RNA sequence: AUUCCGUUAACGAACGAGACCUCAGCCUGCUAACUAGCUAUGCGGAGGUAUCCCUUCGCGGCCAGCUUCUUAGAGGGACUACGGCCUUUUAGGCCGCGGAAGUUUGAGGCAAUAACAGGUCUGUGAUGCCCUUAGAUGUUCUGGGCCGCACGCGCGCUACACUGAUGUAUUCAACGAGUUUAUAGCCUUGGCCGACAGGCCCGGGUAAUCUUUGAAAUUUCAUCGUGAUGGGGAUAGAUCAUUGCAAUUGUUGGUCUUCAACGAGGAAUUCCUAGUAAGCGCGAGUCAUCAGCUCGCGUUGACUACGUCCCUGCCCUUUGUACACACCG
């Protein structure tokens, strides 16, 4: 009754992927189960550059506007029941929290 | 070897036009209209000329198998898409035109395309581009 | 044709700034200091080759 | 200007004195060979290649753009 | 044939076959230069 | 003597070679006990400050010189093996140290006196002054290697060639070095326009 | 003694040659005829050019086993030049890859890889190294 | 216990690293021996640190170089970094640290790069122009 | 108009085919990450859709 | 730097500057990685004395170890800290050891008061007024045009060649982008067919999991040999493929053939101070198909200067004015 849980966290603010990183880990924790990461990906950022004036005239002046996401992987050892448990607790706005098996 | 012969010919007619014989063969034959670098490797390895050699080193026999394997490039299995008259308009044979053959051949085109009154044709009766090329701004020569 | 040895620079010279106005000290003769004009960087402790030791050096500007 | 009528093809006359006088220089390369026989730098390539083959010179070094040869012997 | 004004008329000749319709109804005017106007120089 | 183990190229040596010019003996790095080097490759930073490039080995500056114009820039392999080759033909020619025909040729070329533009409002008129050490070195790296292409372009003569011979010429005042000539021309614009 | 310790060029050279005295290779009838590539304005300059591109191809088998047709065309790309308009990466010929991965797979040199692409045989390895070995 | 350590060169975006370990005196980059490693003009850069110090100080430890990342020079630079610092700090941990700083002094003395990387990286361009500083052509009429 | 004539021009390409989904505008259509918004109504939303401004 | 030290009928303040935030540069220190790697081991292939030993490759170990290499969070780090000189015992400046870094460490984002009759009504279901509103200035369909060529101008691409062209061999990036699964739509690996262009069949990837095992310049060996020449690729003919409902006024892409000016460019004039200029290529935007353009990325990598107000302008002060639409008065 051991399986490997696959926890994939997806959000737009650091700060609050991983605190919610940090409190699976330790909710796992408490359980005495084995955990292993966050694995953190590489960031992406969405990038788009488009032009400031709404017309043709002037400098052509140009705004970079980036949209980074960031991935975390979190892989436990224990039961979906137990996984399902720990994952109830509370999740602030803006970060996306996936369960699969392997 | 190094050492010209005495049979060595600087200047070799071919098709009514001159051969440079100092120029190695395989970019000396190019000199015909019609025949270009491509053709010319092709005709000298398909007519088994040594390409180290000098066009005034070869022999009037060599000139002549030369000569017939760009006459023949069926015969000696040059595939159609190599030639550069390929589904002839009127015949409907792939062959590589030369010499005075292509300048007869381009006119047959261009006068054919005039006659029907075609836009390419009257085109080229009025001197102007006609693969769509703006002409606002280049080209300009009178 | 002398060597001088540059003792202090004195700055930039010449409407753009081009040339530094330098007081320079003759090796053949340690006691006859001459003014010169010199064309590119130039610090103390340098040697210029005078090919001739007789002008003396204005402000070009 | 005029322009140089170099040789592709050696004549007997520059044969030989290719054989005389080019043992004899202190630095072989194919353009010396080109300006001092008046010969094409192809023929001058095969000609240090021959004199190599004969030993009559040496390799000081080869390279693809730049080939530096001398007199075997002062 | 229309060439987005008038029907231009011809008779199909058999030199014509594979070609196009539009290659015998030109839809332009060929130019003719008149003498330039002002701003045409001085640039 | 000072004695250095470093081999340029791994075939010429740092000793016995001696910068004869006290005006430009501090802006040249041609000697075993300034820092010499395997190869004139060295990728260092030497414009951060003032006078700071003086410090790099004459043969770099030679090379840097040598990717003049739009075609050759940034291609420095191509340039170190024209300046090996030109540096082996050097030797087979003249029987002395490259590294030392190198220093001369730079002595030799190097201009001492110059004429500057005084003035204003349209106005043509010069004043002779003198020229600094570090601009001379500058100055004769520029003349020879601009001699070197002038020679190698348009001519079936390699570039390698064309800048030793040009090296050859300038270590002594033959005058028939481009370099020299120029260096000639302008010192006699200077004496004109004292 | 292997093929990691020689010079490439001299590698490819002898294996060349030991391609060619083998006589196991079939070439094409149209060898002489074909460039290596689109990108290309000339059909290679030397005739054995057939036998060194089978050596390099095999060197590079030998290197790495999970190579294809399509990494073999990018692999001997290279710059296009389009007249008046700028240079860009264009591909190789693939007929002439996949004929010359054929007739290394017939004399036993290379097999197919189960995730794909050529792997290089235990034959493959032995050859090689003995070329590489004597070239010396 | 295993007597081996890992050091690291670094030239634009250049990884080259180092594991050296006890051995006979060998030196090979992704199993080819360095004497092979190419361009021929750069060899020179590639043996730097082993003319200056000598193949003897070599003569027991086993060198294998992994390299990735940048061009065929900065490749170059960050194995010879690499070779410097992996000897450094071999050294260091296994040998008397007198003839470590001897090493490193000798090192320095020649070339202050051999082991500390050039932190030089390319400048992003900025609209407006073609690269990071250069601007279109300006024209007024 | 006829039903068979009325729009029937195909419009499975092209400029004419798309159009901001905020303005429905055809021009300066930003279809990355499939915004299908033009540059004017992107670059006025743009804080709120949630791109900012570092470099 | 209206940044500070100070002088002071001014004292206290508020914006701008700085601070700030993003990226890059150092960490063998912390946390964690089977969607990233290294080390040693076990097995197997090849080579070398062929058992044992050495070299190099391929595969497994979620109970082999680890985080140097890769990723990304928290932090540390530089503050001119220290030494010598100059400067008012100040604010500060130059040089120097050390240091990843001593120009504000480099590059950016943000950016005051007051203005322009500068641009945009053709971005907006933003908008006043005016015009039109059914034979419409609304909407849609067909076709044409926006590209039309005696001529002038701007930004650019390709060149004039041997520091090179061509043909082999050789092998080093980074920023990024990718599907409706319908037989299948986007990135496409592998196999087969074909000279190429392209076609067919198994499949992978909604992604550090697959394309991605992912460039050119460059390096190396040969041919060419100063000849508008194997430089240059404009123009044009024939013919074959792909996208699209439709390719003609060539959409684009292949094969052969034709082989123009151009031999380094007058007066004038642009950009640029270090991983910068320049060369080289790559990703994205536009995109059914088209990039010589724009926005970014990396690769090789310089010369010169580190000074001035001579030209063109900018900031402050003094001074003159018959200017205030402000000297284009
Ligand atoms: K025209
Ligand atoms: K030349
Ligand atoms: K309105
Ligand atoms: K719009
Ligand atoms: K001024
Ligand atoms: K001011
Ligand atoms: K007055
Ligand atoms: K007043
Ligand atoms: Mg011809
Ligand atoms: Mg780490
Ligand atoms: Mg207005
Ligand atoms: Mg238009
Ligand atoms: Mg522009
Ligand atoms: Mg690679
Ligand atoms: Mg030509
Ligand atoms: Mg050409
Ligand atoms: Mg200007
Ligand atoms: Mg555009
Ligand atoms: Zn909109």
């Amino acid at each position: 009754q051991i399986h490997k849980i696959r926890i994939t966290l997806s959000s737009k603010n650091v700060k609050n992927l991983e605190k919610v990183c940090a409190d699976l880990v330790r909710g796992a924790k408490d359980k005495r189960l084995r955990v292993k990461g966050p694995v953190r990906m590489p960031t992406k950022v969405l990038n788009i550059t488009t032009r400031k004036s709404p017309c043709g005239e002037g400098t052509n002046t140009w705004d970079r506007f980036e949209l980074r996401v960031h991935k975390r992987v979190i892989d436990l050892f224990s039961s979906a029941d137990v996984v399902k448990q720990i994952t109830s607790i509370t999740i602030e706005p803006g970060v996306e929290v996936e369960v699969t098996i392997a | 070897s190094l050492v010209a012969n005495e049979e060595f010919q600087h200047i070799l007619r071919v098709q009514n036009t001159n051969v440079d014989g100092k120029q190695k063969i395989m970019f000396a034959m190019t000199s015909i209209k019609g025949i270009g670098r491509r053709f010319a490797n092709i005709a000298c390895k398909k007519a088994d000329i040594d390409m180290n050699k000098r066009a005034g080193e070869l022999s009037a026999a060599e000139l002549d198998s030369l000569m017939v394997v760009v006459a023949n490039p069926r015969q000696f299995k040059i595939p159609d898409w190599f030639l550069n008259r390929q589904k002839d308009y009127k015949d409907g044979k792939f062959s590589q035109v030369t010499s005075n053959a292509l300048d007869m051949k381009l006119r047959d085109d261009l006068e054919r395309l005039k006659k029907i009154r075609n836009h390419r044709g009257l085109r080229h009766y009025w001197g102007l581009r006609v693969r769509g090329q703006h002409t606002k701004t280049t080209g300009r020569r009178g | 044709t002398k060597h001088a040895i540059v003792v202090k620079v004195m700055g930039r010279t010449g409407s753009r700034g081009q040339v530094t106005q330098v007081r320079v000290k003759f090796l053949d003769d340690q006691n006859r200091f001459i003014m010169r004009n010199v064309k590119g960087p130039v610090r103390e402790g340098d040697v210029l080759t005078l090919l001739e030791s007789e002008r003396e050096a204005r402000r070009l500007r | 200007k005029e322009k140089v009528n170099n040789m592709v093809l050696f004549d007997k006359a520059t044969y030989d004195k290719l054989l005389s006088e080019a043992p004899k220089y202190k630095l072989i390369t194919p353009s010396v060979l080109s300006d001092r026989l008046r010969i094409s730098g192809s023929l001058a390539r095969k000609a240090i290649r021959d004199l190599m083959a004969r030993g009559s010179i040496r390799m000081v070094s080869a390279h693809a753009s730049q080939q530096i040869y001398t007199r075997a012997t002062n | 044939i229309y060439n987005g004004k008038t029907f231009n008329q011809i008779e199909v000749k058999p030199e014509m076959i594979s070609h196009y319709l539009a290659e015998f109804s030109i839809s332009y005017k060929p130019v003719k230069h008149g003498r330039p106007g002002i701003g045409a120089t001085h640039s | 003597k000072v004695h250095s183990d470093v081999m340029l190229f791994n075939r010429w040596t740092y000793d016995d070679v001696q910068i004869n010019d006290i005006s430009v003996e501090d802006y040249i790095t041609a000697t075993a006990s300034k820092h010499p080097v395997y190869m004139p490759h060295t990728a260092g930073r030497y414009q951060a400050k003032r006078f700071r490039k003086a410090q790099c080995p004459i043969v770099e500056r030679l090379t840097n010189s040598l990717m003049m114009h739009g075609r050759n820039n940034g291609k420095k392999l191509m340039a170190v093996r024209i300046i090996k080759h030109a540096m082996e033909i050097i030797h087979l020619l003249t029987d002395q140290n490259p590294i030392q025909v190198i220093v001369d040729a730079v002595i030799n070329s190097g201009p001492r006196e110059d004429a500057t533009r005084i003035g204003s409002a349209g106005v043509v008129r010069r004043q002779a002054v003198d020229i600094s050490p570090l601009r001379r070195v500058n100055q004769a790296i520029y003349l020879l290697t601009t001699g070197a292409r002038e020679s190698a372009f348009r001519n079936i003569k390699t570039i390698a060639e064309c800048l030793a011979d040009e090296l050859i010429n300038a270590a002594k005042g033959s005058s028939n070095s481009y370099a020299i000539k120029k260096k000639d021309e302008i010192e006699r614009v200077a004496k004109a326009n004292r | 003694r292997t093929v990691k310790d020689v010079s490439p060029h001299e590698f490819v050279k002898a294996y060349a040659a030991h391609l060619k005295r083998s006589g196991k290779m079939e070439l094409p009838e149209w060898t002489d005829i074909v460039k290596t590539g689109k990108l290309k304005e000339l059909a290679p300059y030397d005739p054995d050019w057939y036998y060194i591109r089978a050596a390099s191809m095999a060197r590079k088998i030998y290197l790495r086993g999970g190579l294809g047709v399509g990494g073999f065309r990018r692999i001997y790309g290279g710059n296009q030049r389009n007249g008046s308009r700028p240079r860009h990466f264009c591909k190789s010929s693939g007929s002439v890859a996949r004929n010359i991965l054929q007739q290394l797979q017939n004399m036993n040199i290379v097999d197919f890889d189960p995730k794909g692409g050529r792997r290089i045989t235990s034959n493959g390895q032995r050859d090689l190294d003995q070329v590489a070995g004597r070239i010396a | 216990a295993v007597e081996s350590v890992q050091c690291f060169g670094r030239k634009k975006t250049a990884v080259a690293v180092t594991h050296c370990k006890r051995g006979r005196g060998l030196i090979k980059i992704n199993g080819v021996p360095i004497e092979l490693v190419q361009p021929e003009i750069l060899r020179y850069k590639a043996f730097e640190p082993i003319l200056l110090l000598g193949r003897h100080r070599f003569a027991g430890v086993d060198m294998r170089i992994r390299v990735k990342g940048g061009g065929h020079t900065s490749q170059i630079y960050a194995i010879r970094q690499s070779i410097a610092k992996a000897l450094v700090a071999f050294y260091q941990k296994y040998v008397d640290e007198q003839q470590k700083k001897e090493i490193k002094d000798i090192l320095v003395r020649y070339d202050r790069t051999l082991l500390v990387a050039d932190p030089r990286r390319c400048e992003p361009k900025k609209f407006g122009g073609r690269g990071a500083r250069a601007r279109f052509q300006k024209s007024y009429r | 108009g006829h039903s068979n004539i009325w729009n029937a021009h195909p419009k499975n390409y092209g400029p004419g085919s798309r159009t901001c989904r905020v303005c429905g505008n055809p021009h300066a259509i930003i279809r990355k990450y499939g915004l299908m918004c033009c540059r004017q109504c992107f670059r006025s939303n743009a804080k709120e859709i949630g791109f900012i401004k570092y470099r």
